[PDB]
């Protein structure tokens, strides 16, 4: 068969709402694994300066203490069934994931129902996990692209709830007690901001009967009718530059505010971002690589790596490029990156956009190949897009994108805009912000 | 008759008297310099020896005697399987740029 | 020339038609404003009278 | 959209539109500024110049 | 080589295989610095002539029709239809390397001989690995059924990571303990882990923990199956080495057929065989192989 | 660590259409760009006046003198 | 022609050179010079010589034909 | 403790350009002409320094100031005739430099060649624009003819020629205009020669053989400064033979009357470096076609970077391209003789045939000559 | 493709001089007087260049040529008085540049 018939033959996600409003979705396929996870809409957003590390602390803390199965009885039960867990926490999503066999499904959803509602919070575990969180946050300074992405989120959205980290600062970790964490659990872990993603190996009527038995009546009504509210965060085009000249490699990111999740143009900004592409120095393509920024970078030995990202949040996104470069070619990488960006934005070709559309189609089906990242897509799509967009509709959104369409909405979201610039390392040969802005908008057009 | 006219043209060109074969007197463009990167080491070494000896001979404004002139039948076309590969690779690169 | 003639370069030239034509009108209007041509400045109604 | 936003969106964001705005405003600035400067000069001396004594 | 040696695991995995094998499997996965600059295209052509050939080649396809793949394989694979140059039989070497790195995290691993893949001793050895903690099943957890992690964490309080790893090749395999420790308590960590495998070898085992190891191995094999690149790697290695594809349910029946006495016999074989140890870090309290 | 870095209070410098944190900057982005480029263009029209008029003075000084213009008109041959 | 050390990568070539002060300044200036000038003019006189005699023929043609036509 | 020629920055750029510049060892006497043009421009600048100190620029006493220089000023005749015959030395060194540039494969130094033809346009403009300044009958009528042939363009021509005249004809404002222009133009020629040397020193020099000369390099000092001194001494031999023995031979004898607009010379003729320019302008019967042939004749050797169809660089190994190059310089000599001759039947048909053949050599026949070189040597 | 400002040598000179020069961010209005001296020297060269198109140097008609510059040619009064007052501005900027060099201790260059 063909591509459109094959992505039609990819099975649908039945999404259903329980008696409290919690959303349940599954993707039944042929494999015998089973990847049930709860996605909660809490994150670093919907946190103030107080209780800032509460989402990362509860992500760390939901496995260690339980009301019904106390101590390490969660670990003993999940290794009696032999399963694997995961807990990633982002700026707008926190999640709990179990990959298992499909014959352990009431044990998996019972362990999730004891994780997300009946988690106990012992103060000895609070002190021990506070020490482990402080040691991990000291270890996280080596994670330099995470440092630069956190600096970019600090300098891109200053004065907003998106300025703060997911982990929280060290002056805010040390004052987090139990009652602030259970206030965060009573506020932001509410049931219709929670989805139950399954992927293959399951049956949806079995999952809805088990969600009626276990994950029903979590919490629906607020305490004093005090609803949380999302705000449109201000994007401030700024520059932060952490200068460490003894450090070997400079990580510099440049990002413009993109439209975000609910706006329909993430496909065309992603196909511009995928025309620009990515490079690391272990890639054996050489000079003959298709992306001309990577071809120029390996032609004149500019940088070690560059990665072009479209990180999206609800109405606010960061789309840009982060490069690991040396101390002597940041001006070259910034000039050739803005030249490739606005060569794309002025002179986009049909061969370039069909290369990008093909690499986006392959990147989306390679992302949604595996059961754990397709559950990541099910949870993120159910919390953000409302419905879950199937890949036939993603193909129909991809196939309408042409070079003219890309040129004007690139002129909307790229041209003459003030970007946010972050840098950790030897940031001396970064240009100053007026040279970044003069290297944005073109001398010809 | 065409081989005799080509040998008379080889004698009238003057680099057979001076010590060079056909592929040393090429203009160093980016294709020829890519082939310069793409020769083997012994052919590169006696090619740059022949260019250095030719520069010594045109500094002295004299040539070798006739027993050690590079003959037309003694000419080897060493750069041509590298230069034709570089030219067809550049041709397929410009056809992919046109595509 | 032979490497510069193609479908992609014709599409890039079609993309660069209106801004280069507008830059040509920028150069023509600037040449008219610099030299003050009597045939052309007598058609604009704001400089219609004697200047 | 406010007052400068539409003119930014249609005649300032592209450099060719920027230079066309600069040249058209240069011609209009030439005629309007020469008329206003000669008007304020002849107001600062009406009868001293050769105009308004040219009756002879 | 610099990017793959930024990670500290791959360096002593390569030097572990260098000290654990004699001639064949002791050749490193990455090119050493003495051959960098001396790799010739004639030797590349001789190796791809003598070892890329049809009787050892297995070509697998997910989403591609079998008649189309049969046509493409017959239209481009008539060339190089021999059996190939025979690889040497790997023999066990033993001994240590112990070398200094310059970080507080000391990585030390002690292995010995296990059977080749496709043998009942190797099916016992993988379930003995999943009894003694093949990796972090829980993100940011404590791994509280792995007997190595319990018997090290009952005596040590510093941050660590004690796992057991199995690597079974076509001729001979390695089973052993990989301990990442701090430089002060690493002797207590390695000796407590080795005394835990001594307790498994005398037979201090629980049959529910053996059943949990069997379910851990069955679930981890299903994690290897469930990704399409992992499924392609699984049937590529099956059609390459064995030449036949067992069903994953038949693999689950073999893992359920492995019982407790084979785990006791394989633990006795690991504790009685000749060992090899690769270590890296500040080595002032790292124990020697004679001291174990 | 890296998470203890916060950008300080820029309320004394920033514009009043950007100063509230509940609004996006893309609504007033065209307004600030069309104010600052209006400042740039209204500078550049006077720079073009200073580069046109002074060049015209120098070109008309490189042209013929008024004494040469007075002497270049010939004597009037008149009716007789 | 960037600098004087990183220009070429040549190999196995040996250059012997004597002093200015251990050798003659005009070493066989006539007996090896006048055959060398004769060999160079033999190589290039068939290429540089017949355009100039075309120039001299056109010059004498133009002078004698203009003086014939001005009678 | 440290080297001064690589430490001190003026000495660093002097050492990099002049002392141990990597230069090819096999360059002939024809490569000396660029430094001969530099020292000839310096001797033109210093003789103009010592010439304009007694020169008064107005049409009542410009020729009287010239005769006061040649008679009443002590050693002023040597300065004025050295300046005129050094302009002749400058143009014969420029013509041999551009003949070397057309010969030895140095079209491909593209920005060097383009700023060279901008320099050549400025040198020709300052040569005519200083040839007006003695204010003779031949200089005034040559100024009138050369500026009047710029009036062939419709709608900008009479505006341009009253702009370049300052009147209805050449007068006092025209002479002071040309003296101010003749002061200012060789210094921007010298700055253009400095950045021409910079565009050369980006990629080094080249050999007569058209090869990459990076294998065999000698320092510029003392191997090329003594060839520079020998070239300077033979150039000063021919220049001082020109000033002290034959002072008005290369000049025109008709310039040495006082300037009079009421009469005309029996044939109007510009200088010997402008004779091929005047013959190319006289070849086309249309006057706009003549001034377009003038501009295209000076500019058509800048198209020689784009007219390199051969895979061999120099003309040393190109035997019938050598035939076409020597028939090009034969056409240049015939053009010089035809421009020296007055406008009579049949000099006009000889100038027409020679200008058509010169443009056919520089445009048509030499790229197909390079094509038949690489066809006869089996390149394709 | 390549960076033109760091590839072309005529553009490399202006990139090392006036575009990507490492300059301190401190420097006041007194440090602008060097570029003011260069620009006013360029307009003195251009102004005297367009002033010498009618100037005649002799002992009789130099003052007649100066008054022919002042009132007879089109707008030469502006060029002549611009040249005099720009020589005054040349020495104003030169004396304030010398006073800046004494003022801020740049004798070490
Ligand atoms: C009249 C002033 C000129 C000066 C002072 C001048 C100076 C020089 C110098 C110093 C060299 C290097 C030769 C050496 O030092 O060994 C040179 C070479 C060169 N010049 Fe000129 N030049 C002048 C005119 C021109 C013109 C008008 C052209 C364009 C046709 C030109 C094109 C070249 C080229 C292509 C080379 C490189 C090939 C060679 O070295 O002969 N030059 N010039
Ligand atoms: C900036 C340096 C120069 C100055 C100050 C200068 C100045 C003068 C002056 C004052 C005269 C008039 C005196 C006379 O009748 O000979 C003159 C004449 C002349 N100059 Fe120059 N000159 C300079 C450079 C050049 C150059 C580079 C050339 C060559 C292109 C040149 C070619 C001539 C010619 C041909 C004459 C006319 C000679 C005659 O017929 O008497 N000058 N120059
Ligand atoms: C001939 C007129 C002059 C010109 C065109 C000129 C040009 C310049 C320029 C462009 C700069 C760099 C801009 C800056 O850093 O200020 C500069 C700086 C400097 N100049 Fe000058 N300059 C002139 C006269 C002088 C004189 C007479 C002195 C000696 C007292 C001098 C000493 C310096 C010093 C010491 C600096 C660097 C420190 C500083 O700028 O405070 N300059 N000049
Ligand atoms: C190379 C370019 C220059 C040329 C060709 C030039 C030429 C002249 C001429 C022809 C005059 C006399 C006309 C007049 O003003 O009455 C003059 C006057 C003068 N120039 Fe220059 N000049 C030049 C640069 C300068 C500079 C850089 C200075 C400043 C140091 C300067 C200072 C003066 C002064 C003070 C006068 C007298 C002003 C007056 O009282 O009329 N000139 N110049």
């Amino acid at each position: 068969a063909t591509f459109a018939q094959a992505l039609q033959s990819v099975p649908e996600t039945q999404v259903s709402i329980l008696d409290n409003g919690l959303r349940v979705a599954s993707e039944q396929s042929s494999h015998a694994t089973c990847t049930v996870g709860v996605w909660i809409d809490a994150g670093s957003r919907y946190e103030t300066e107080k209780n800032n590390g509460a989402g990362y602390f509860l992500e760390h803390l939901a496995f260690k203490g339980t009301k019904n199965r106390p101590g390490n009885a969660l670990e003993k039960e999940v290794e009696s069934i032999g399963a694997h867990l995961n807990a990633y926490s982002t700026r707008e999503h926190t999640a709990y994931l179990i990959k298992a066999l499909s014959k352990d499904l009431p044990k998996v959803v019972e362990l999730l129902a004891d994780i997300v509602q009946n988690s106990s919070l012992e103060d000895s575990q609070i002190e021990k996990e506070r020490d482990v969180i402080l040691r991990e946050m000291q270890e996280n300074d080596a994670s330099m692209q995470n440092v630069v992405f956190d600096y970019l989120h600090a300098t891109a959205f200053q004065g907003t709830p998106l300025a703060q980290a997911v982990e929280g600062p060290s002056e805010n970790v040390r004052r987090l007690s139990r009652t602030d964490l259970t206030d965060y659990l009573n506020r932001h872990y509410k049931a219709p901001r929670m989805v139950l993603a399954a992927a293959g190996g399951v049956e949806h009527q079995q999952l809805l009967d088990l969600a009626q038995k276990h994950l029903s009546s979590v919490s629906r009504v607020y305490e004093e009718d005090a609803v949380p509210g999302l705000t449109p965060c201000r994007f401030t085009g700024s520059e932060i530059r952490h200068r460490d000249d003894a450090l070997p490699l400079a990580h510099v990111a440049i990002a413009v505010e993109g439209p975000g999740w609910a706006n329909p143009d993430n496909v065309t900004l992603q196909v511009a971002n995928a025309i620009i592409g990515h490079y690391d120095c272990t890639y054996g393509g050489g000079v003959h690589l298709s992306s001309p920024l990577a071809s120029v970078a390996v032609a004149n030995k500019l940088c070690q790596s560059f990665q072009t990202f479209n990180i999206s949040y609800s109405d606010t996104g960061l789309l840009g490029a982060h490069f690991v470069c040396d101390a002597m070619s940041i001006d070259d990488m910034v000039f050739f990156l803005q030249g490739q960006w606005m060569r794309l934005c002025t002179s986009a070709t049909e061969s370039e956009v069909t290369r990008g559309k093909n690499i986006l189609r392959n990147a989306l089906v390679s992302h949604l190949d595996g059961t754990t990242p397709v559950c990541e897509d099910i949870g993120r799509s159910l919390l953000t897009y409302g419905r879950r967009i199937p890949l036939a509709e993603w193909e129909s959104r991809i196939q309408e994108v042409d070079a003219q369409m890309l040129r004007d909405i690139c002129s909307k979201y790229f041209y003459d805009q003030c970007p946010a610039v972050a840098g950790y390392g030897p940031i001396e040969q970064l240009p100053d912000y007026n040279r970044i802005r003069s290297g944005m908008f073109w001398l010809r057009f | 008759w065409l081989d005799g006219f080509r040998k008379w043209y080889y004698n009238a060109a003057g680099f057979n008297k001076l010590g060079l074969m056909r592929d040393d007197t090429l203009h160093e463009t980016e294709d020829v310099k890519e082939a310069i990167r793409r020769l083997p080491e012994d052919l590169y070494n006696d090619r740059m020896f022949r260019i250095k000896r030719a520069l010594d001979l045109t500094m002295r404004h004299q040539i070798l005697p006739k027993d050690q002139w590079t003959k037309y039948e003694e000419d080897k076309f060493y750069l041509e399987p590298y230069l034709k590969e570089v030219i067809r690779e550049r041709k397929e690169r410009e056809e992919w740029a046109k595509k | 020339l032979s490497r510069f003639l193609g479908p992609r370069y014709r599409e890039l030239a079609r993309n660069w038609i209106p801004t280069a034509g507008m830059w040509g009108t920028v150069g023509a209007v600037g040449l008219v404003w610099a030299t003050d041509w009597r045939l052309i400045l007598d058609w604009v109604p704001y400089i219609n009278g004697k200047f | 959209p406010t007052i400068p936003s539409r003119l930014y969106s249609l005649l300032f964001r592209r450099t060719s539109t920027f230079a066309l705005t600069i040249a058209v405003g240069a011609l209009f600035f030439e005629r309007a500024f020469d008329q206003g400067a000669d008007a304020i000069y002849e107001h600062i001396n009406e009868g001293k110049l050769w105009k308004h004594i040219k009756h002879k | 080589k610099a990017v793959a040696f930024q990670n500290s695991q791959t360096r002593i995995i390569e030097n572990l295989h260098d000290v654990a094998y004699k001639n064949a499997l002791a050749n490193p996965l990455y090119c050493p610095d003495y051959r960098m600059g001396k790799i010739t295209s004639e030797e590349l052509h001789y190796f791809v002539q003598n070892h890329f050939t049809s009787a050892r080649m297995a070509l697998v396809g997910l989403g591609v029709s079998h008649s189309v793949l049969k046509q493409v394989a017959e239209q481009f694979l008539n060339m190089r239809g021999g059996l190939g140059l025979a690889g040497a039989k790997a023999k066990y070497r033993g001994g240590e390397i112990r070398e200094q790195n310059g970080d507080n995290l000391v990585h030390a691993a002690i292995v010995a001989e296990s059977a080749a893949i496709g043998n009942a001793e190797a099916n016992a050895f993988s379930v003995l690995q999943h009894l003694l903690g093949a990796g972090p099943h829980i993100k940011r957890g404590n791994n509280t059924t792995s007997l190595l992690s319990q018997s090290v964490a009952k005596g040590s309080h510093q941050p660590f990571d004690v796992s057991a790893f199995n690597a079974s090749y076509s001729d001979s395999g390695l089973f052993g303990i990989y301990t990442i420790s701090q430089a002060a308590a690493a002797g207590e960590v390695i000796n407590a882990a080795y005394n835990q495998v001594k307790a498994v070898a005398q037979g201090n085992l629980s049959s529910a923990d053996v059943q949990a190891a069997k379910n851990k191995l069955k679930a981890g094999y299903l994690m290897s199956v469930e990704t399409s690149e992992g499924f392609l790697s699984e049937i590529g290695s099956q059609a390459l080495a064995a030449g036949s594809y067992m069903p994953p349910s038949t693999v689950l029946q073999q893992i359920d057929s492995v019982a407790d006495a084979d785990v006791v016999k394989a633990a006795k074989k690991f504790v009685s065989g000749k060992k090899s140890m690769a270590a890296s870090g500040n080595l002032g309290h790292t124990p020697f192989l004679d001291e174990l | 660590s890296h998470t203890d870095v916060k950008v300080p209070d820029f309320s004394d410098y920033r514009r009043a259409e950007v100063l509230d944190s509940t609004k996006s900057s893309k609504e007033s982005s065209e307004a600030r760009k069309g104010f600052s480029y209006l400042v740039t263009a209204t500078t550049t029209v006077g720079v073009a006046y200073a580069a046109k008029n002074v060049v015209s003075q120098f070109v008309s000084s490189m042209s013929a003198s008024a004494d040469v213009l007075a002497m270049s008109k010939i004597e009037i041959k008149l009716s007789d | 022609g960037r600098e004087f050390g990183n220009l070429a990568r040549i190999r196995h070539v040996i250059s012997y050179s004597l002093s200015p002060f251990e050798q003659r300044a005009f070493p066989s200036y006539f007996s090896k010079g006048i055959p060398n000038v004769l060999r160079r003019t033999r190589e290039r006189i068939l290429r540089v010589a017949p355009p100039f005699v075309v120039v001299y023929l056109i010059y004498t043609w133009g002078n004698q034909e203009f003086e014939q036509s001005k009678r | 403790m440290t080297n001064m020629r690589k430490t001190h920055p003026l000495f660093k750029i002097i050492n990099h350009s002049f002392i141990d510049l990597p230069a090819p060892s096999n360059i002939s006497s024809w490569w000396n002409f660029g430094s001969l043009l530099g020292v000839c421009l310096m001797v033109q600048i210093i003789t103009g320094l010592f010439l304009a100190m007694h020169y008064t620029s107005d049409t009542m006493t410009a020729f009287s100031s010239v005769t006061h220089i040649c008679r009443d000023v002590n050693y002023g005749w040597l300065i004025r005739y050295m300046h005129a015959n050094g302009a002749s030395m400058f143009f014969i060194c420029l013509f041999l430099h551009v003949g070397r540039g057309l010969y030895y494969g140095s079209y491909t130094f593209m920005e060097t060649w383009n700023i060279g033809v901008l320099l050549l346009f400025a040198v020709m403009a300052t040569a005519f624009m200083g040839y007006v300044l003695p204010w003779g009958q031949m200089s005034f009528w040559g100024a009138t003819v050369i500026t009047n042939l710029l009036s062939a363009i419709p709608y900008i021509g009479t505006t341009l020629v009253e702009w370049i005249w300052g009147g209805f004809s050449v007068d006092k404002a025209t002479l002071t205009r040309f003296f101010a222009f003749h002061f200012i133009l060789p210094f921007i020629i010298a700055a253009l020669a400095i950045v021409h040397l910079l565009f050369l020193h980006e990629t080094g020099s080249n050999n007569p053989t058209g090869l990459n000369s990076d294998a065999d390099k000698i320092p510029f000092h003392p191997y090329y400064t003594i060839k520079d001194i020998l070239g300077i001494l033979i150039m000063f031999l021919i220049l001082m033979t020109l000033v002290l023995f034959f002072p008005d031979m290369l000049g025109d004898p008709d310039n040495y009357m006082p300037a009079n607009p009421l009469n005309t010379p029996p044939h109007i003729k510009p200088e010997w470096y402008f004779l091929f320019a005047y013959a190319i302008l006289r070849s086309i019967p249309n006057k706009l076609g003549g001034v377009l042939a003038l501009i295209l004749s000076i500019l058509i050797l800048a198209l020689m970077p784009f007219l390199h169809t051969s895979k061999q660089r120099s003309l040393m190994f190109r035997p019938i391209t050598q035939i076409l190059y020597w028939i090009l310089v034969a056409n240049l000599l015939i053009l010089t003789w035809i421009g020296g001759q007055p406008v009579e039947h049949p000099f006009i048909i000889i100038g027409q045939l020679a200008s058509i053949s010169y443009f056919s050599i520089i445009l048509i026949l030499m790229p197909i000559s390079g094509i038949i070189e690489d066809k006869m040597l089996k390149l394709y």
